[PDB]
């Protein structure tokens, strides 16, 4: 970070993989970068390096991530367009400019390998580079940093995409095209302030669908025909305007990470527990009274996050779960803790999180067993 | 005040077409997805259809997508379901269904196949 | 100020993510760029 230039001693090394240079001025790549030749990442940040041509073609085969954070579009080298092996690639930098958009980025076509490409650039609308190169894409990562991110048709053509990040596009509303990829099996849409999720029920046409992304927006209420995607065992909708949880979610009894933090909840439905893959819980910050009975029926139930939560009293049937590998019970207003937590194999100490004048509550054999467990 | 009533329930012969009007008063049509659900006797209420509010985008189940189809007219603030293809492995009550700051099921029409 | 009140802060409007605001000016009109803003503000503080 922030050298005179490339040091000679740094190519003494054999094992090194990922390569960060950042405001580091002038740099000229030599031919003795050949001395790593399992290298694979490379991050050159606000550095237009300039390389050989033994350079080149030792990179034209011997390279995967390259990352390119730029504070100027000069700062873009135009040589890494020629690169043939490339397979994950990242472009951060307000490249958007009036009459001449995505025009920087026109080398972006023989990178016939990519699988991998994120953009953090500013992009008020889809690059149309971005669509050709998205024929044999793996994984696309969309970042506008709140700007509103405009498709209008433009991001279906991508049949070979497998996921899919559209975060702070300010979208506002689910665009169709997505529907389409049906190779696409992982969406994430983090930010975008949505209000109605209904379009949901198109995901049916994606069949592999089994985690879905949609927190940290105003979503008022959840659409029960979410119901209709048994494929999920990832759920992702907490920081929204959630109050109430329709039933009919509870029809996806492979959800397995169910997340709703930071919502207005008051009550836990008793379908929640007809999920017996739930092995993560999150109900950080709500208004939750009591944990429904079903609640225990899941065996497996490996995390817990209850803090923030106005629970009373902690239910006896804890215990029963030997599976419970970390809960968080910190921000509650409890009386007391049950014994029965205590009975849990898999649990120790640092997995427990709970105020020690109240830790202390439990018998010494309880606690002593606890401090061992967490010792070795 | 937001009403939803079912009309054009019955029985009707196997391939033949039937017509299921929605009526809604409270809530405009245009503005405002629509579904139409079904129950059969021995099953939970299965989802049938959904029209969105732009783009007049539609949805329906794989197993009876492209025998219904599934319309709405603002005028009159109604949606229109033709039945079309008709088999006996869709005898059921077929729901309007929407969520207006809460949920609203419609009266509902059964419609069996002979 | 005047006849330029509540114009030299406009630029709150492009903090999308802003969400605490504390205000301690001796105001007396609530300005139109934090009325505009606070649709997603979740906390808002003045000490006139």
């Amino acid at each position: 970070f922030m050298l005179s230039g490339i040091p000679d001693t740094v190519f003494d090394l054999v094992e090194l993989e990922v390569l960060k240079l950042e405001l580091i001025p002038d740099v000229t790549i030599p031919p003795s970068i050949a001395q790593l030749t399992g290298l694979k990442e490379l991050w050159l940040y606000h550095t237009a390096a300039k390389i050989e041509a033994p350079a080149l073609a030792f990179l034209r085969e011997n390279l995967r991530a390259l990352h390119i954070k730029f504070t100027d579009i000069k700062e873009i080298p135009l040589w890494i367009y020629s690169l043939k092996t490339l397979e994950e690639l990242h472009l951060t930098g307000n490249l958007s400019a009036e009459n001449n958009r995505y025009i920087v980025i026109d080398g972006l076509r023989e990178l016939k390998r990519l699988k991998v490409l994120r953009l953090k650039s500013n992009l008020s609308k889809l690059p149309q580079v971005v669509t050709d190169v998205g024929v044999h894409l793996q994984k696309l990562s969309i970042n506008n940093e709140g700007t509103k991110l405009i498709v209008l048709n433009s991001l279906k053509k991508m049949v070979n995409l497998t996921e899919l990040e559209l975060i702070r596009c300010d979208l506002e509303r689910i665009p169709h095209s997505i529907f389409s990829l049906h190779n696409l099996q992982e969406i994430d849409l983090k930010d975008n302030n949505l209000k109605t999720i209904e379009e949901i029920i198109s995901f049916q046409h994606l069949h592999r669908l089994t985690c879905l992304k949609l927190w940290y927006n105003h979503i008022a209420y959840i659409p029960i025909q979410i119901g209709n995607l048994t494929n999920l065992e990832r759920l992702y909708l907490n920081r929204n305007k959630i109050e109430k949880i329709p039933t009919q979610l509870f029809y996806c009894r492979k959800l397995r990470y169910l997340d709703l933090s930071h919502n207005n909840l008051t009550f836990l439905p008793a379908d929640i527990g007809l999920l017996q893959n739930l092995q993560n819980l999150a109900v950080t910050a709500n208004r939750i009274e009591a944990l429904p009975p079903e609640l225990f029926q899941c065996r497996k139930l490996r995390a817990l996050h209850l803090g923030n939560n106005v629970l009373q009293s902690l239910p006896s049937r804890v215990g029963e779960l030997t599976n419970l590998t970390q809960i968080e019970l910190r921000g509650n207003r409890l009386e007391c803790l049950p014994v029965e937590l205590g009975e849990c194999p898999l649990l120790k100490r640092s997995g427990l999180v709970v105020e020690e004048d109240l830790f202390s509550t439990l018998p010494p054999e309880v606690k002593e067993r606890l401090w061992r467990a967490d010792k070795e | 005040q937001v009403q939803l009533v079912e009309s054009g329930g019955g029985l009707v012969q196997a391939g033949g077409s039937l017509r299921l009007s929605c009526a809604a008063s409270g809530f405009p049509v245009g503005r405002h997805f629509m579904y139409w659900y079904r129950q059969a006797p021995g099953k939970e209420r299965e989802w049938v259809a959904a029209i969105y509010s732009y783009g007049e985008y539609t949805e329906y189940a794989d197993s009876v997508k492209g025998r219904f189809t599934i319309s709405r007219d603002n005028a009159k603030n109604t949606v229109y379901l033709q039945m079309n293809s008709l088999k006996p492995e869709d005898t059921a009550v077929y729901y309007c269904y929407v969520y207006v700051g809460n949920e609203y099921w419609g009266q509902g029409t059964q419609v069996t196949v002979s």
